[PDB]
């Protein structure tokens, strides 16, 4: 069970890095430890539940893959010309 | 066990602080690669084997690879530039931080589970016929998905 | 068997862009979307199922509304890239196979397949577009990780990752939170509204067309299999709609305005979520999202980058149709008789009702009095001096396809018990 | 007398109304575009639901 | 299958590889001359620049590591198949020859567009 509450904290610790960086990358890992973190809660539900929860998490680093992907394609096409990756430096769009 | 579990929860939750606290890109991303180590020992320890060899090659051998190229073409190490630094919401982010546990620890609290299966260790031996199957649906969307994120970034970049 | 279709004409063109010119594409396209939509309509009745991919008439109703709003996204996309038609049709499928299962692991696969083509198209490269699909991307990402942590708990108060599972207490209880949080985000609920203004005033005008109608289609076909209990859904409508309808009185943009009262609309759509009707929320989404790509549809005809709320006026001396049009959609949107958004509304209200949220109900109604402040400031400008604004009256593509949602509007605000009858199994 | 009442009267529907449109802009103010603040009111929103739920 | 002692004998396994490579790393710290100067502490080429300033690196290595991930994921999924293959039979064949299919599609894709860019 000290796996399950594990999860939950580097789940945590995911929110915390992306509400701390300043930096999309940063953010991103922050997010990539958060689905890492389902997956370990996946994996213990799956002993608990019959191995299904380890094709789930199979599935989801394929998913997982997918967004890095694209979102590394974003991550380059805003900052290759611009300037610090800060993600403070885009207040274009106001209430 | 807790002798060497207590360990290896340890050195997630250090890790796990390191890639949300360490300024140094290159250093967050190596603790994450600690983190997927650790991860997948664990992994093994819960009988899921094939899982933590591919929670090895793809995560931390695949993906934190091009997340350290992109941060290599993209120098980026030094990220506080152009702050903004809203140092107030340092604590007050840790507060959310803390929340976002303590319901799951509430939720997850007082929670016992039959943990007794024997799942003969989480080969693909097992799995190909679940995957290829039961998963198949799932199998060729995950397909697509990927395929569609191939031609997403190709179009996304493509200077021209 | 409409599946097979979407993707064999997605995979062909993947290649044949290569062969043929983008418009050659876009023609093709175009049929597989008609194609997927007639496939659709033949099988109206009869649900098809094969794996954990279930068709029922949830899946219809929201997967014909999907192929609607792409058909009249792809009638405007004009661009030389092939490319920026292959990302439309994975949408369409994507959304397809968000409303075809209950399987929250396939739900979650559905969702990143159908939201990333979306985060690629919204790039004409204006300086604006890049920040949205960049706050886009990265709160989607942060939803994602949420709805599977949710999706994980789920797993772990029941066996399975099917939705319908008998529930355990605090634990389900946290699961079902964990999964609306990311299922209100993408229905752009609030308090997750933040990214809809921001990521509608940045995007191409077509594109928030196809967003604004298909996305909030497939997430409230998404929701409608969820239980989800009645204090977060009383919690939700009170604020988004209250937010919605508030912050819409403050904007100065015709796009962050839509946005904002695109909010409050899943917000009142939040309602027939009480008794899961699939009728009442298929009613309301019908005619919402006829109105909005009929809105969306002219002010792409004005301008792709960003309207004002003046560059709306005069517009029924420059064309008099789509000056009407255009109030047509601003009344349906305000849910006013004898257009269809009052039955829809109704629809959603009697759901509430019959559910017991009284309280909520009163404060939906009072937020949708005060939104007729702007709905008419809109419909109503139509007709004020026309002052300097760009104007493209389209080609015959987008009037005859902005007629016909006024039209099916109107006829079906007047006549309901036409259709209404077979949004069940479909006698 | 009555008649100034009545535009008095008048006066205070306008200012019902003035305080409506008040009340929007301060929420349409909690939109910035830094995406932190977006993050965190996300972030903070969704903890709120997750305490409703019990 | 095989036992899990076999998983620590790996975890001694890396001890000792661990453990001798931190000794020849002493080894080769502790014997030398230390006689540090400006110069020699200096990366390279005479003075300054042997790239020195130049722009970020092309993009063509973010695509190569990119493509890489997405096929490592490939063949992650086309193991278990391989494992188990007789009792899956045309069936799991069958749908690993369409899963291959669309991934080779999106490789024909990005190579009739090519990374030369």
């Amino acid at each position: 069970m000290s796996y399950l509450l594990t999860s939950a904290l580097l789940f945590a610790l995911g929110v915390y890095g992306v509400l701390t960086r300043r930096t999309a990358i940063l953010v991103f890992l922050s997010i990539e430890l958060m689905l890492n973190a389902a997956n370990l809660s996946l994996v213990g539900f799956a002993r608990a539940y019959g191995l299904d929860g380890q094709v789930a998490a199979l599935m989801v680093i394929a998913v997982a893959a997918a967004e890095v992907a694209v979102g590394l394609g974003l991550i380059v096409a805003i900052f290759r010309h611009r300037e610090s990756t800060a993600v403070d430096d885009l207040s274009e769009l106001r209430g | 066990m807790s002798l060497l579990e207590g360990l290896a929860l340890f050195l997630l939750l250090l890790s796990g602080v390191l890639v949300v606290t360490l300024r140094n890109a290159i250093h967050a991303a190596l603790a994450l690669i600690l983190n997927f180590l650790v991860l997948a020992g664990v992994y093994v320890a819960l009988d899921a084997r094939f899982l933590g060899f591919i929670q090895v090659i793809v995560y931390a051998g695949a993906i934190v690879v091009l997340f350290l190229f992109v941060i290599m073409l993209l120098f980026a190490a030094q990220g506080e530039i152009g702050f903004d630094p809203l140092v107030r919401s340092r604590p007050l982010a840790a507060l959310l931080a803390l929340g976002v546990a303590g319901i799951l620890a509430a939720g997850l609290w007082g929670l016992d589970l039959a943990f007794t299966q024997d799942l003969k260790g989480g080969l693909p031996q097992a799995l190909g016929p679940l995957l290829y199957g039961d998963w198949l649906f799932v199998l060729l969307a995950v397909g697509f998905l990927l395929m569609a994120a191939t031609v997403v970034a190709v179009a996304l970049v493509e200077p021209g | 068997m409409t599946l097979a279709i979407l993707a064999v004409f997605s995979v062909a063109l993947t290649l044949l862009g290569f062969v043929l010119p983008p418009q050659g594409v876009k023609r093709a396209t175009l049929l597989g979307l008609a194609l997927a939509l007639a496939s659709l309509l033949l099988t109206w009745g009869k649900p098809f199922a094969f794996g954990p991919y279930a068709v029922d008439g949830v899946s219809q109703v929201f997967t014909l509304l999907a192929l609607l709003g792409a058909l009249w996204t792809v009638g405007l996309v004009r661009s030389g890239r092939f490319e920026f038609y292959l990302l439309v049709l994975y949408a369409a499928l994507g959304m397809h196979l968000l409303a075809s299962t209950r399987h929250l692991l396939l739900m979650l696969v559905a969702l990143e397949a159908l939201s990333l083509p979306l985060y690629a198209l919204a790039t004409w490269r204006r300086g604006q577009g890049l920040e949205a699909a960049l706050k886009y991307f990265l709160l989607g990402a942060l939803a994602a990780a949420f709805f599977l942590y949710g999706a994980a708990l789920f797993y772990g108060a029941t066996g399975s990752l099917v939705l319908g599972a008998p529930g355990e207490g605090p634990l389900y209880a946290l699961a079902l939170g964990l999964l609306l949080v990311g299922l209100g985000f993408k229905a752009a609920l609030a308090p997750f509204h933040f990214w809809t203004p921001d990521v509608y005033q940045g995007s191409p005008t077509p594109v928030v067309l196809f967003m604004a109608t298909s996305v909030k289609a497939a997430a409230f076909a998404a929701l409608l299999r969820v239980a989800a209990p009645p204090e977060a859904l009383a919690l939700l409508v009170a604020l988004s709609v209250v937010v919605g309808n508030l912050a819409a009185l403050a904007q100065k943009e015709a796009k962050r305005l839509l946005a904002y009262s695109s909010i409050a609309h899943a917000g009142y759509m939040a309602l027939a979520l009480y008794t899961g009707n699939a009728q009442a929320l298929g009613f309301y989404l019908l005619t919402y999202v006829l109105a909005t790509g009929l809105a969306f549809a002219v002010l792409s005809q004005i301008s792709p980058d960003r309207v004002p709320l003046e560059a709306l006026r005069g517009l029924y001396r420059k064309d008099p149709l789509l000056g009407l049009a255009f109030l047509v959609a601003m009344l349906s949107l305000l849910g006013l008789p004898p257009l269809a958004g009052f039955w829809g509304k109704y629809l959603a209200f009697a759901e509430a009702a019959r559910a017991g949220a009284w309280g909520v109900l009163v404060l939906a109604l009072v937020t949708s009095a005060v939104s007729a402040y702007y709905y008419l400031g809109l419909g109503l400008a139509v007709f004020a001096r026309p002052e300097e604004t760009p104007f493209r009256p389209g080609p015959p593509w987008a009037r005859a396809a902005v007629v016909a949602a006024g039209v099916l509007l109107l006829a079906l605000g007047l006549l309901p018990g036409l259709v209404l009858p077979a949004l069940a199994a479909g006698g | 007398a009555l008649f100034y009442g009545d535009r008095g009267l008048l006066s205070g529907y306008f200012g019902l109304g003035g305080a409506a449109r008040s009340l929007g802009q301060g929420l349409a103010r909690l939109q910035t575009g830094y995406l932190r603040v977006y993050a965190l009111l996300f972030v903070l929103g969704a903890l709120l639901l997750l305490g409703v739920m019990r | 299958m095989a036992p899990i002692q076999e998983y620590v004998g790996t975890l001694i396994y890396v001890g000792v590889a661990l453990f001798i490579g931190v000794a020849a790393l002493l080894v080769g710290a502790l014997l030398g001359p230390k006689k540090p100067g400006r110069a020699k502490l200096m990366p390279y080429e005479s003075g300054n620049d042997p790239a020195g300033e130049v722009k970020r690196f092309p993009v063509h290595f973010y695509v190569v590591a990119m493509l890489f991930i997405l096929f490592d994921v490939e063949v992650a999924f086309l193991w278990p198949y391989a494992v188990s293959a007789g009792g899956l039979g045309l069936y799991g064949f069958l749908g690993v020859l369409a899963f291959t299919l669309l991934l080779f599609v999106g490789f024909l894709y990005e190579w009739w567009k090519g990374v030369m860019r």
